[PDB]
């Protein structure tokens, strides 16, 4: 469960924020246009998505 | 309970139903940083200058 | 829009050098803050034409009564938001320039003098902590808000009213006291009385622990920020098809914390 | 794997995109202030994250 | 991005101002260890240090601090310096400054009338020397940018009260005042800003000062 | 900044009615577009002073 | 369509800069810019593809 009391939880909460904010700008590009749909960039999106799940699990969400 | 609830047009709300927020932030000249400080012990000592000698 | 933004920044560090050496350079960090508006508060009244034609006028009384509730809610929200800021933990990215929110406790005692002494000790601890952060030169701008219970307790202290120590400060018989630890004292009746919800939203709920804090110190410029999208207004109009008249008053705003490093709260424990 | 160029893929990508922007603002408030850290509000973020995980699984990311 | 140079420039000066005062105090805290050379012994005296004992009750701790200060004042009086007590200065940290106010003989009116006020957080003198409050005392052991002469040990960190003579104890030697310089590096893609200064602090007459230490703090 | 935004919106439809009938309402929908700049393109040449003087 | 198909976002238009490098006894000349291109309305264009080329 999520906690917000101590510095140990603060670090995990901070990591989640910048883990999700890296994913945020890619999904919009995935749908708004056909400019940046090369197979080489979907790979970066996939790695960011994979890191997001690990951040969630570490934070205990 | 308003009769128009099912036909509202929401400007900055996207998705299949108007739930997602896409508004724009408003910014002005505000910047927070550390507090200021000034020296106090500058006059409590004997002083000598050797800058160019 | 329904949002606002403010920026944050860190500080620098000093180093040393000798002839023949090159200077070193370091980076600086930054972050942001955002607030939002989510709820409208209102009050409405309706009347019929036939009733209005056969009764003395009473619209002025209701119009006068409408604004008192708005003022009371505003003050209550202000105090509630001030109290909640005693649990913030500063992120490591801004540690040198930003600090944490503090809280101090006072132990309940059967005697009133000892209770007042404990409260004054907690206040002194808070003031010392504030002074250690280079803010000691602006203690003339801070304010202390106390509920009537604490205000009455403060007069029972062995000092702050005794001429031998605090000449010209307060009077026991007249129920008067002006200053403590160099900061002004203000009495307010808007403190929450019991746990519950509020019409403003889900960010203003209070539990048992929150109600125990009856003393707070803050800076009236750098602590809170108010975001407003619609100032309070009134409008009385007739509903011609329905044979009646209506009166409305509404507003839209919110309150948020800006710098929790410039305030602290005192908590009373083991109350009966 | 992520796929593009079809109506079903576009619908799944749109759903995944729309699921992320709900979680995005909650995490910022989770770390920026102490005004929105009550037990009642973290429950909404928990449901948002749970829906985001299901959206990721459905999209195949 | 928007421009942000003014804030950095201000922080650059704030940090220098903060370092000056702490470097000023670190040297006074070290004079307590001075031993006079043999050839000058009859006219020069060694430095002194006194200790206070921690106690759970605040008034007793304040009494201990006051007695420790009184011992140093009495030692000063014996070196024929008693005729200049109006020139000395006392520097006290916020903690010790707040401990003094609890004593019920410096603030009372039956004794020491006219000196201090409990409600306003005001204190005027102690044992005939005026008091000054500063927050620049070192907080932890470590090295300093100014060299090896400014290193602080876990024992110098425990001294939180100091007395010295402004015109006779320390001497400051300066070779370049504070200056700033901003310039572009054309061969690269960067802009830079700098600040620099050159100075030091020394000891002239260590035998005109003393320090008090707090022992067994929890 | 390093990015810009453009808005998107849908359209409406037409209807008709006879006397006594009410009017219906319709809901419009929105979206957005974002662009970003990341890379710089350049050219450069260098000369020596001795060759420049001659 | 030359008015509805593309959009150009610019952070610095084309500029030049000539300077000397005193310690290295040489001169340099540079030109640089920072921009990008994106799709605004893909609705108003199409492409023709050749197939089975040898």
């Amino acid at each position: 469960a999520i906690t917000t009391g101590t510095t140990e939880a603060q670090a995990l909460n901070m990591t989640m924020r910048d883990a999700v904010l890296k994913v945020a700008p890619g999904v919009q590009q995935l749908v708004q246009n056909s400019s940046q749909l090369t197979a080489a960039e979907i790979a970066i999106i996939q790695t960011n998505i994979t890191a997001l799940k690990a951040a969630f699990t570490a934070a205990g969400a | 309970d308003t009769p128009y609830k099912a036909d509202l047009s929401r400007v900055h709300w996207a998705g299949s139903n108007s739930d997602v927020d896409i508004h724009l932030e408003i910014f002005e000249g505000d910047v927070d940083s550390g507090f200021m400080y000034n020296s106090f012990f500058r006059g409590n000592s004997s002083y000598v200058s050797v800058q160019d000698q | 829009s329904n949002q606002a933004r403010i920026d944050r920044m860190n500080t620098v560090t000093i180093k040393g050098r000798t002839p023949g050496q090159k200077l070193d350079r370091e980076s600086v960090k930054n972050d942001k803050l955002v607030i939002t508006v989510d709820t409208v508060t209102y009050a409405s009244t309706v009347m019929d034409w036939q009733d209005d034609w056969t009764s003395p006028d009473r619209w002025a009384e209701i119009g006068a009564q409408h604004g008192y509730q708005h003022a009371r809610l505003f003050d209550t929200a202000h105090l509630i938001q001030i109290i909640k800021a005693r649990k913030w933990i500063a992120p490591a990215d801004l540690k040198p320039a930003f600090f944490d929110g503090k809280e101090y406790t006072a132990a309940y005692n059967a005697d009133r003098e000892l209770f007042a002494a404990n409260i004054i000790d907690a206040h002194r601890q808070g003031i010392e902590e504030m002074v250690r952060r280079d803010l000691g030169g602006s203690l003339t701008e801070f304010i202390t808000v106390v509920s009537p219970y604490v205000f009455g307790l403060l007069l029972d202290s062995k000092k702050l009213v005794n001429v031998d120590y605090s000449a010209g400060n307060g009077n026991f018989a007249e129920r008067r006291v002006g200053m403590v630890n160099g900061v002004r004292i203000v009495e307010s009746a808007r403190f929450p009385a019991a746990a519950g919800t509020s019409p403003l939203g889900a960010a203003f709920t209070v539990d048992a622990d929150d109600v125990a804090c009856q003393m707070v110190v803050y800076h009236p410029k750098m602590t809170l920020v108010t975001v407003e999208a619609k100032p309070l207004a009134t409008n009385k109009y007739p509903d011609n098809p329905n044979f009646s008249d209506i009166l409305d008053s509404f507003t839209l705003y919110t309150v948020g914390q800006r710098r929790p490093d410039t305030s602290f709260a005192v908590k009373l424990t083991n109350l009966p």
